[PDB]
């Protein structure tokens, strides 16, 4: 249903739209609902799929958000992480 | 019976023995929803040395696709009869022919896609007017074994359950007849011995919060399936010889004994009022005795 | 600007004591089909009648039973008792007793006379007593209530289907209305064929009442549930239990704020009582003297 | 099955000497007419649609 | 129990789930196909005309 | 109850680890359970056992 | 005694004159009962104002065309019957509509009358071709009810009913326990004259004006089936009833000669069975 296919249209070769949508689902279910704009309803995968289709996910862009993530982790820890490391020797 | 028969539905009814026939001719002498008692010799006088014959009627049998099996008596008392005359209707059938369903008022014609590829509307006035309802009934079962671990017990003792469970069960442990069971409802009440394990600590602790002390059997009672629910028509209890015998074996037993003591009587007051009612008639032809004969006892 | 020509009821032919033709008079084309449905459709489903619910017959337990000196069995009496037509005062139910012995049919004429209850078919057959010594007692439940309810929408009785409304059949015809003026009019005749519970007129008023009323106008948590358990979940002996409703204790948390020493003090209960009492408290993780300070709330 | 039965029975040629000779205004006024009276197993009218 | 809202609770977990659909035999791959579940009364299983 | 070392240490163990009298660890063991059994708190915890 | 009556409202605005009102919980059947009895009144007594007449200069018969119009007078016609107007207190004005230049003709092109309300003047009615052409009518605008064509007895397509097209959807509705109910959802379109709830609450209000004018215990003991012991003996106690049965305590009934605790324990477990006890008050026994 849900103009599924524009949200293919965003992700050539149908598959990899799903996967996209199913990790996004993940990342909503795992922490904060947070993202892209907010119809609200009909839960994660909907949720996901229509985000998508307003390109707001996008396969790059997700990656590009975990890269940062993975920043912000290296945020906090960082001279305390290296603390750890430096007392053991 | 259809409306539009084939000239076969009585002889497939005669057949097959679930409706059932006059042998000779006769007068029927009594009706109920339990027996016929016909009497005989009303045409030709083709019983001879001693008179008459009781037929008694199955009723509300269980078949073994789980259909009852009930005949209903078509005849009313002082009713004359011939020979191979209908006196009881079987199951699905109408007055000696034979009804495998209804005979509906129908209409040809599509209706908002509700009759697409085959599938059919009906009224509410057919459920309303009980057209294609069903009686059935279900066998339920439950053995109590022998174990390793001890024996398995039908009663009405099991493990943490409240009254509400309880309610329908006899001393025995078996649901009366009449109760109105539903799924998940209690049959039979069992208790096997536990294969027996020590609880998790926490459950330890669960348990003494709340004092309710564990017990060395669980609960194996046989339950009524989901789906399926009605009315409990009978019990049947059978007990290893010589085992100790409660309740449960012994009101059914004495239930038993009066229904077959029953079963004489009856057979004696039609086979009594079947044959001094054929010597009296030869008692009078020669010495006549009218007001006489009526006085002294029948022995 | 030309305001409507109203219908009213003009004329009422009962061609029998259950079929009738009512005729609203003076009503503008196409509102015969308009009313014509909306009141056949109130009136096939809508109506309140009296209907046997239950039935308490002597000696009978389950409705599969049979019985000694009755041609038909359980089951074909209660089918002959949903054909059973009362027309009751004003009451929501009304117990029917039938005793009945001797040979027989067993009609519903036979029911004891009650000064409400008026039954339309008196030799409406419910039973067949076959020998001389047979007889019956039973108590017919009779209920008001609307449509088609079952039995199965849900103790030693029997349940039976009911059937509450009291129109077995409606039809009707549009006809064209007299009278010079106009002209343009039409008259809605509708036959009924009810059960005789209901009057024409007053089922007209019924079904234009229901019609009318659908058409309003269109506008625009912590503690212990078990302390609102009734006492009898405890399942006290019939004695303690009666003692503490009459002690104006009905439920659980009534209970739990008693102390012994007040419970003792009261007239009927002892000792015995009290230990029951305190046991099947204990028994649940409870007991007397329980402050749960904020009884109740809404 | 049936939805071709529906459709082809609204969409029929006939002599239509019942409903012929209307305008329709448009498919609006048209649907309103032939649910109205006059109109029965489709027309041979002309319609205003765009 | 099947205590009341259960159901409501019900309607609340299959908010935009699919279920599968399959008849054997299942010949090709539209012998199985996903469809949004509308609860409703009743035993049967209610299937979509077209297809 | 054994959930720290699994096993169910006797009233006179734990009393002699805290170094109070058997009947001190009977009354803090009471009030424990007590504490645990009242009705505020007792939801979740009740109706386990079926 | 009772039945379901309003309960929860919705409106779907798919336009500024086109909406869709939901009334949910209505009982089963009334969704046809009130979408046919509706749907019956909007499509023929709803009051609004129709073109039902033209008076055109030159013009003489509909095969007629004109010398600097860009449509047939047959076009015109089917232009004017979407002539939407809104008339004070009257059931008949005319209209005066004088143009001359090149460009469309709209209803913004008709003379202002006081009574009269043009609620779409963006409304084409003609295009003049030529800078030389001109119109001059006069447009008869009539109150009446429902849709009544020309050929009923220049003339033009009477479409009194404010309304255009009507459609009905039962569907299934939610509620709590009762499960077959349905919701009546009703497709309006409407021309902008009218509101759309004010045509519902009017449909409504000439329905219910045409409708103004008619607005255990005395059972034997046998029925328990006790073993005949325990039956024979509360019958040696002069308990022959249920009722009898059921005002006796266990402690009494212990006392009495022949019945021991086996029985007692029966009877109190086919009384449970039927909802019944020992020890029970009637407060009354008998009448």
């Amino acid at each position: 249903r849900v103009t599924v296919q524009d949200a293919v249209e965003k992700i050539g070769n149908r598959f990899d739209l799903v996967l996209v949508a199913a990790r996004r689902a993940r990342q909503m279910q795992v922490g904060g609902k947070d993202p892209l704009v907010p119809e609200e309803n009909d839960k994660t995968t909907v949720i996901a799929l229509r985000e998508i289709e307003e390109g707001l996910i996008n396969n790059q862009i997700l990656d590009v958000r975990e890269r940062q993530e993975q920043q912000e982790q290296e945020a906090a820890e960082l001279q305390a992480v290296t603390a750890i490391a430096e007392g053991r020797r | 019976k259809p409306l539009v028969g084939t000239g076969m539905e009585r002889a497939v009814a005669v057949d097959s023995g679930v409706t059932a026939v006059a042998k000779r001719g006769g007068v029927v002498q009594y009706v109920d929803a339990s027996r016929i008692v016909i009497k005989v010799n009303e045409d030709e006088m083709y019983p001879g040395e001693a008179g008459i014959d009781i037929y008694n009627l199955t009723k509300y049998t269980r078949s073994n696709q789980n259909t009852c099996i009930n005949q209903m008596p078509c005849v009313s008392l002082g009713e004359p009869v011939e020979r191979g005359d209908v006196l009881a209707d079987g199951p699905s059938t109408d007055l000696g022919e034979l009804a495998l369903g209804q005979n509906m008022r129908v209409a040809f014609m599509p209706w908002n896609g509700y009759n697409f590829e085959d599938s059919i509307l009906v009224s509410e006035r057919v459920v309303q007017e009980d057209r294609f309802t069903t009686i059935h009934i279900q066998e339920l079962a439950c053995v109590s074994r022998d174990t390793k671990l001890g024996p398995e017990e039908i009663t009405a003792d099991i493990p943490n359950v409240g009254e509400a469970a309880l309610s329908k069960l006899d001393e025995s442990g078996i649901v009366y007849i009449g109760a109105e069971v539903t799924g998940g409802d209690i049959l039979v009440g069992k208790v096997t011995p536990k294969g027996e394990t020590q609880l998790t600590p926490e459950e330890k602790l669960l348990r003494a919060i709340f004092g309710e002390k564990a017990s060395d059997v669980k609960d194996s009672s046989l339950r009524v399936p989901n789906g399926v629910s009605g009315t409990v028509i009978d019990v049947q209890v059978f007990t290893r010889d010589g085992v100790e015998k409660d309740k449960r074996a012994l009101e059914i037993e004495e239930m038993q004994l009066k229904q077959a003591k029953k079963d004489l009587s009856e057979e004696l007051q039609i086979l009594e009022a079947g044959l001094f009612s054929r010597i009296r008639a030869v008692l009078v032809a020669g010495g006549v005795e009218a007001e006489k004969l009526d006085k002294l006892p029948r022995d | 600007v030309t305001e409507f020509l109203k219908p009213r009821l003009v004329d009422i032919e009962q061609v029998s004591s259950t079929h009738a033709k009512v005729t609203l008079e003076p009503l503008e084309r196409g509102f015969g089909h308009t009313l014509g449905n909306a009141l056949r459709r109130i009136l096939l489903s809508s109506m309140p009648g009296c209907a046997v619910t239950e039935v308490e017959i002597d000696g009978v337990l389950h409705e599969y039973s049979t019985k000694e000196g009755v041609q038909e069995d359980i089951l074909e009496i209660l089918l002959n008792l949903k054909g059973l037509a009362v027309r009751v005062q004003g009451k929501d139910e009304v117990i029917l007793t039938l005793n009945k012995s001797g040979i027989g049919p067993v009609t519903a004429a036979d029911i004891t006379h009650d000064g409400d209850v008026e039954i339309v078919k008196p030799q409406h057959v419910i039973c067949h007593l076959t020998d001389e010594n047979a007889s019956i007692s039973m108590r017919i439940k009779v209920q008001r209530g609307r449509g088609y309810v079952p039995a199965s929408t849900r103790i030693g009785r029997l349940l039976v289907d009911a059937c509450y409304s009291p129109v077995e059949r409606i039809a009707y015809n549009v006809e064209a209305a007299r009278v010079e003026q106009r002209t343009d009019l039409d008259k809605l005749v509708i036959e009924m064929e009810t059960n005789g519970t209901i009057d024409p007129e007053e089922a007209i008023r019924r079904a234009a009442t229901i019609l009318a009323e659908q058409l309003e106008a269109f506008v625009d948590p912590e503690f212990d549930p078990i302390l609102l358990r009734p006492v009898d979940d405890l399942e006290l002996t019939v004695r303690s239990a009666n003692c503490l409703k009459a002690e104006a204790i009905h439920y659980i948390g009534d209970l739990v704020q008693r102390t012994e020493v007040e419970l003792l003090k009261t007239p009927n209960l002892g000792k015995k009582s009290l230990t029951e009492i305190k046991d099947v408290l204990a028994s649940r993780g409870l007991s007397l003297g329980m402050r749960l300070e904020n009884w109740p709330p809404a | 099955q049936d939805v071709v039965l529906g459709l082809y029975y609204m969409t029929r040629d006939c002599v239509n000497a019942k409903g012929e000779g209307m305008v329709l205004t448009g498919p609006k006024e048209a649907e309103r007419l032939y649910r109205s009276g006059l109109a029965s197993l489709h027309a041979r009218v002309k319609v205003r649609i765009t | 129990r099947e205590e009341a809202v259960v159901w409501d609770i019900l309607d609340e977990v299959i908010r935009e789930h699919p279920v599968l659909l399959n008849r054997a035999p299942t010949l090709h791959r539209l012998g199985i196909q996903a469809f949004e579940p509308v609860l409703i009364e009743g035993k049967a299983i209610q299937l979509h005309p077209l297809v | 109850f054994g959930i720290d070392m699994n096993t169910d240490y006797t009233l006179e163990e734990v009393g002699k680890q805290f170094d109070v009298t058997r009947e001190r660890i009977r009354q803090i063991e009471a009030k424990a359970l007590r504490k645990l059994r009242h009705p505020s708190r007792s939801e979740v915890l009740r109706s386990f056992l079926d």
